[PDB]
């Protein structure tokens, strides 16, 4: 009961899923054939949260897979745990977008929406009770970011009363991947912010920062990035699947991290994260948990969290540990950085506990905090967006499929409307 | 042979007192736990121990615990009863 | 022919109910399955368990409880746990969707489709009895789900069951230790819910529990499960006078007639002692003179309020154990002689003392050690103003910028409700001051 | 002095017995009585059973 | 129904308090474990009943550092002391007179004073307070002075006793005792009624002259002082034809409100190797008790004057011999009494024989006498410190580390003034009318 379904978009959305079920599969004890081989009874009591029931006793993830080209889609199935997805669920086109957001928002993405929305509706309806959707895509792809959001807006117009979790990746300035990134990344923020409830941001630049600074391995591959991101996702729903002292559903985390409907941005991070060297050099004690939780280098988001001031945050411990230290240890952090906390919001940390910890360690914690420092990511991207527009460079693509320049201007103000409006509360005083 | 755990207000350190958690007991019971090895040790997990979680495996049962305490008590003073004779005890040179 | 049922709402309410039933269990020797021991083949006598149990003619004994909650995981655990064969299978109604600290969600939208069954469940257990004396309510304010369904329950019961008295031991937000980030709302609005519709409520701030545990139990790393047990012993002593025969009973109806002077001022907090760990208990004689003296020790009050800042007006003390009345008289006088603790001018007598013979029953593997003497308190003092006044500061500051007000508006709650709430709480702060001035 | 060493350890045990009343009056010949024996401080308890 | 509270503060006081319990413990037959041997209210004086079996000695130990306290918590006496009455902190004062009275002391007394209060409530017959402390350490005065200063305002007229330990005239441990001692003397002069000098140096001479042991350790010293308490208190809880109570003390050894320091001596102290060779005559035992060398403190009584002496006889002493014992003393010219006090003795007869500790030094005897007496010769002890103390201040060396702890510079000014004030008066009593 109180379950949600999953929807992904694009190669980055496709690839990220490949491990999320891989990471989820080991903890839930699902073998790659879909048969149960678990060792604990509770490993099946709440199994309905992410698996349905069918003939033969084998379970299948209730995911929706959707793409505009066949290379990525066919690729996933052959990977580990890649056979879990059902065949009927897949729906794909035959055109190809190629980072042209306008291509992915009006013509190619919209045309095929009929099935993708249809495959969405069937899955949700059959449940006993829907809880919401979790969305993971990337704003760096016109087909993805464009057709990624277009599905997003329609979902809201069909179901207003359900929460909607959002995951994605945005391009950092120093590390660049596409010269046409700013246009599609920033536009999608316009539609998302008008509909997205919970935050969606995670920065790759800090993703690799954690890759070498903490993990200290020599040459990471795309395997590492998928591993760290998925585990964090498992943290969001950790207590929603197993018993705990004070469970923390999405809404409860939703209920305690959104000061206002529009300021819906969070930065996520995972701890503890140590390399083979300190696996048994370090001691897993509560002082380590907090100490590595609020520091920047563990924060996977590019925004520096020490150049702003927190408005509120909450934590989700995993594993069994006496609560007391959970109470005061969070209390100490809330003062010893006295200035680091905005003044008008008293008692701005939310806490919870989970008893069954993710495999690989006896205890873990996930960070979810809405830090006004996020403005840096927009401003750095915001600066780029305006620059590429004045010279009328690359305006030919998007204007060739029914999109006018009036819309671009509006998005320009709104985002700057957000940044201008976001900074006001940071210095707010009572 | 020591004394198989200490009194409440004793300064110092007790083997696995900050490395394997051990949250939940008053203190006298915790103290005895450390010396006679009974706890996982190491950042690892035996499948059985995962899944004791609180409500499902503790604060429940009934009389099974009662036989546990009686067995536990007998082995604290009984090792401590290893002293007799009308000569008091080695206060002169033990300090 | 004395009956009292339990009403439980909220995760904090459910677990506290979990411990209390067990504490009732080991007290009388009834096994989880309903057969008393696997051996006791005489019975048919010593009618004492009727107070918290009802006979089935032969076999088990059904607790006088009805479990409600807005979350499925916590409730589902109770059924699949080790007591699966004790609670009534169909009395543990559970919902489908959570409230998630949205009081507006918990008081206007979702609680309505669960209360309807709630009356049915209550009416079923109440009728079977014949001498319904009182109702016990454990509701966690610091969670809206605890508030709404918990709050509504006090309202609905206020219009059907008539004049029957009701009791409640609440749990309000801590002074500095914080649990949620929306507690100030659910805390402030809730107070209005029970102020005009509850007979009696008690202060059980969790922080004091943490501190209380460390100073005597010797636990530097206590968790919740320790916290719940200590609470039940508080419940155990107060209700113990209703099922163990004694030289002087104190009827459940006979507290609020002596512990509430006016309709408005209806909040009392309690304290517990002695509480001593296994490594140190036997070392002390636990004399009566010392036990009561620690009772007023300002550092050991169960909730972090400063009674030294004011006076006392109403308090009734229950003794259980082997104490003798001589012990009672001397202890009180020494209090009257003291100067650190004073009394209001208009309450020349302020000691309502009860005595019980049966010793409080000790649990296996619990924090407490074996003990014989035992005395619990329910004291009113002007010092309770601190909790609300300090929170009174808390509610406004957030409301100044109406942050987080956007959600509570949309769940159907009118904007004006927050307007009235601040006014009533003001009067209570205003009301408390007036009684505090001597004639 | 009230004994202490006994009633910190030897209280859990409790004995129950059944018997029939004896006396001159024929009014009390066929009912049933239960005698309870606590081993702590030498206490005797009696109850009346009613079919 | 008569009780006395023991307050031990200071590491040096710690073990001595530790030492004083083994002798006390073995006199009433209470085994170290705590269970009574099996078989009369005479034990009520230094002990209280816990309800069944063991007992709780009325103990309160204090020392800012845990090492010394831990050992007693880990030795063979674990089950006797109350589990939580050994108040212990986190950091040491480091011998400074200030950190123990202006930096760290207050953070413990709050847990401390409350411990003192309860011990009385459970009782009914508080007779007086005995305090043991070490001057030669920063902690000793700090916590010790604070309690005595604090204890003067919580109970009032109820008396208190203290056995201090100042530095030896030529044997010392550190270079900071001359300062920390002088300031401490300021505190006790206005918060304690009576105290007896027990300077350590003389003990080594005492130990070597009779026991015939050439490698004494600190433990051996403690036992002597530990037994010293017994005779001072032994009369309290034993049957006797003529007893002396705790309160019946200040009326005989306090010639005036200010001078309340007296130096004691103990005997006979004869090793078991040669304790059978002499008759141990009461006449001879007393005479050795007054010999200048055996004086328990390194302050020669011969150099000074005499005002009043109260001594106790324990064993089987026949009263008439004591009457014949005192008479001869008046004749001698070695000790010449006093002009305005023709009589300065309060005779006490106590019955039970002093006990013997196994494996120690003391032998078993049926006669002995202990003394607690004052004299003007005590004017030497402060002068020797007085001469030293002024020496250092000429350059203020080590003062900067006393002000930097919050102690005012003027404080040192006032302290040395009072000592002089006490110094002059002693000249007043010694001058005949
Ligand atoms: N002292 C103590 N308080 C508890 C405990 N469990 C829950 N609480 C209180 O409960 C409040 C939150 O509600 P919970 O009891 O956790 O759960 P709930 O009753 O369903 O309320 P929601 O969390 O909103 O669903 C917290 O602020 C705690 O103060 C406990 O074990 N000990
Ligand atoms: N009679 C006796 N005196 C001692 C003993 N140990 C130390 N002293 C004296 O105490 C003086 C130093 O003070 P201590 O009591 O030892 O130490 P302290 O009081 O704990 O002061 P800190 O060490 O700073 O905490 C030394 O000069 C010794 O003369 C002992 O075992 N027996
Ligand atoms: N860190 C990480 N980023 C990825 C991965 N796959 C894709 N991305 C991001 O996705 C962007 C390219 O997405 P693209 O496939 O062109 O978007 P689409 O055309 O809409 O499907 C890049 O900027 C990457 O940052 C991955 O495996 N790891
Ligand atoms: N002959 C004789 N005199 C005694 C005896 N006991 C005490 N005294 C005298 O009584 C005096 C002490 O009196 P004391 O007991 O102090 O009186 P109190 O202070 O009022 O109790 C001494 O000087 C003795 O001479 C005794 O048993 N026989
Ligand atoms: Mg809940
Ligand atoms: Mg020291």
């Amino acid at each position: 009961m109180r379950e949600i379904v999953h929807i992904q978009g694009g190669q980055c959305g496709n690839q990220i899923g490949a491990k999320f079920w891989e990471v989820i599969s080991d903890e839930h004890g699902i073998d790659p054939t879909g048969t149960y081989h678990g060792d604990s009874d509770l490993q099946l009591e709440r199994i309905n949260v992410y698996y349905n029931e069918a003939t033969g006793g084998r379970y299948v993830p209730r995911a929706i897979l959707m793409d505009l080209e066949p290379g990525t889609m066919d690729s996933v199935r052959a990977g580990p745990f890649g056979q879990l997805f059902r065949p009927d669920n897949f729906v794909f086109g035959q055109t190809g977008a190629g980072n042209n957001w306008a291509k992915g928002h009006y013509t190619e993405g919209a045309e095929l929406i009929d099935s993708v929305l249809d495959v969405v509706r069937k899955e949700a309806e059959g449940c006993d009770c829907l809880q919401g959707f979790q969305i993971t895509h990337s704003l760096g792809g016109g087909t993805g970011s464009g057709m990624g959001t277009l599905l997003i807006s329609k979902v809201r117009e069909e179901y207003p009363d359900r929460i909607m979790e959002t995951f994605s990746v945005v391009p950092s300035p120093k590390v660049s991947d596409t010269v046409v990134e700013p246009y599609n990344a920033t536009l999608s923020v316009h539609q998302l912010v008008e509909n997205a409830d919970e935050c969606m941001v995670i920065d790759n630049e800090a993703l690799y920062d954690i890759c070498f600074r903490t993990l200290k391995l020599t040459t990471p591959t795309y395997g590492d990035l998928n591993h760290l991101v998925s585990a964090a996702m498992s943290g969001v729903t950790c207590c929603l699947r197993f018993p705990g002292q004070l469970n923390s559903d999405l809404r409860k985390l939703a209920v305690n991290l959104i000061p206002f409907p529009r300021l819906h941005f969070f930065m996520i991070g995972f701890a503890p994260l140590t390399s083979r060297g300190s696996q048994q050099y370090r001691a897993l004690t509560v002082p380590e948990l907090t100490q590595q939780m609020f520091d920047a280098k563990n924060m996977m988001c590019a925004a520096d969290p020490r150049h702003g001031r927190y408005l509120t945050a909450s934590a989700l411990f995993r594993g069994r540990m006496s609560t007391k230290e959970v109470d005061e240890q969070m209390l100490n952090v809330q003062n010893k950085n006295s200035s680091y906390f905005v003044e008008w919001i008293p008692n701005n940390i939310k806490s919870s506990i989970c008893d069954i910890p993710p495999k690989g360690l006896k205890m873990a914690v996930t960070f979810v905090g809405n830090s006004t420092a996020i403005q840096e990511m927009f401003k750095r991207v915001a600066e780029q967006f305006t620059a590429m527009f004045r010279r009328k460079a690359f305006l030919h693509w998007y204007t060739g499929e029914g999109m006018d320049e009036m819309e671009f201007t509006e998005a320009e103000s709104n985002m700057n409307d957000l940044v201008s409006e976001y900074q006001q509360y940071q210095d707010a005083t009572a | 042979n020591q004394a198989k755990s200490h009194i409440p207000g004793y300064a110092g350190y007790i083997p696995g007192i900050r490395s394997e958690n051990m949250y939940g007991k008053t203190y006298g019971k915790i103290t005895y736990m450390s010396v006679t090895n009974q706890h996982h040790k190491g950042p690892d997990l035996p499948p059985d121990l995962r899944y004791t979680s609180t409500v499902k495996g503790e604060f429940t049962d009934q009389k099974g615990v009662k036989k546990q305490e009686l067995l536990r008590q007998a082995v604290i003073e009984e090792a401590k009863i290893t002293s007799s004779g009308y000569g008091s005890s080695p206060l002169r040179t033990k300090y | 022919m004395r009956e009292v049922i339990s009403i439980h709402v909220g995760q904090g309410g459910i677990q506290v109910g979990n411990a209390c039933w067990e504490l009732f269990c080991l007290e009388h020797g009834i096994q989880p399955d309903g057969q008393m021991p696997s051996d006791k083949t005489i019975g048919g006598g010593d009618d004492a368990f009727n107070t918290f149990f009802s006979e089935t003619g032969a076999g088990k004994h059904v607790p006088r409880a009805v479990f409600l909650d807005l979350e499925p995981t916590v409730i589902d655990e109770v059924r699949t746990g080790t007591y699966r064969q004790l609670f009534h299978p169909e009395q543990l109604i559970s919902g489908k969707e959570d409230a998630a600290n949205n009081f507006a969600r918990g008081h206007y939208t979702i609680g309505k489709e669960i209360v309807d069954l709630c009356l049915d469940r209550i009416r079923k257990l109440a009728d079977n009895c014949t001498g319904l004396q009182g109702f016990l309510v454990f509701n966690s304010v610091g969670g809206g789900t605890g508030s709404g369904l918990g709050s509504l329950l006090l309202e609905r019961l206020s219009v059907d069951y008539g004049k029957k008295s009701k009791l409640g031991f609440t749990i309000y937000p801590s002074p500095q230790v914080s649990t949620a980030v929306v507690e100030p709302y659910n805390s402030i609005l809730s107070t209005h819910s029970l102020l005009e519709h509850t007979d009696v409520a008690v202060m059980l701030d969790n922080e004091a529990i943490y501190d209380i545990c460390r100073r005597n139990l010797d636990i530097e790393r206590p968790t919740y499960t320790n916290l719940n047990r200590l609470i039940a012993q508080v419940i155990s002593s107060l209700t113990a006078s209703l099922r163990f025969d004694g030289a002087l009973n104190v009827d459940i109806t006979e507290f609020q007639t002596n512990l509430v002077p006016y309709p408005r001022i209806h909040f009392m907090l309690s304290s517990y002692a002695p509480i001593i760990s296994a490594e140190k208990a036997y070392h002390e004689q636990l004399s009566v003179a010392e036990i009561t003296n620690s009772a007023f020790e300002p550092a050991n009050m169960m909730a972090k309020c400063d009674p030294r800042h004011g006076k006392y007006m109403a308090c009734s003390m229950m003794y259980r154990g082997d104490v003798v009345p001589k012990d009672v008289n001397a202890s009180i006088a020494t209090i009257k002689t003291k100067r650190t603790i004073q009394f209001v001018d208009w309450c020349p007598t302020g000691f309502k003392v009860g005595i019980n013979y049966q010793p409080p029953t000790v649990v296996p593997g619990g924090d407490l050690a074996k003990v014989m003497r035992a005395v619990c308190m329910i004291s009113n003092s002007t010092a309770i103003a601190e909790v609300f006044s300090r929170l009174d500061h808390k509610f406004d500051l957030m409301y100044a910028k109406r942050a987080f007000v956007h959600w509570y508006v949309g769940e159907g709650m009118e904007e004006g409700e927050f307007s009235e709430a601040r006014e009533d709480l003001a009067a209570l702060e205003k009301d408390y001051e007036e009684v505090g001035i001597e004639t | 002095r009230k004994d202490i060493n006994k009633m910190y350890t030897q209280d859990q045990y409790i004995l129950r017995f059944e018997g029939k009343l004896i006396s001159q009056n024929k009014e009390d010949n066929h009912r049933k009585f239960i005698i309870s024996f606590f081993c702590g401080d030498d206490t005797i308890m009696v109850y009346e059973t009613a079919d």
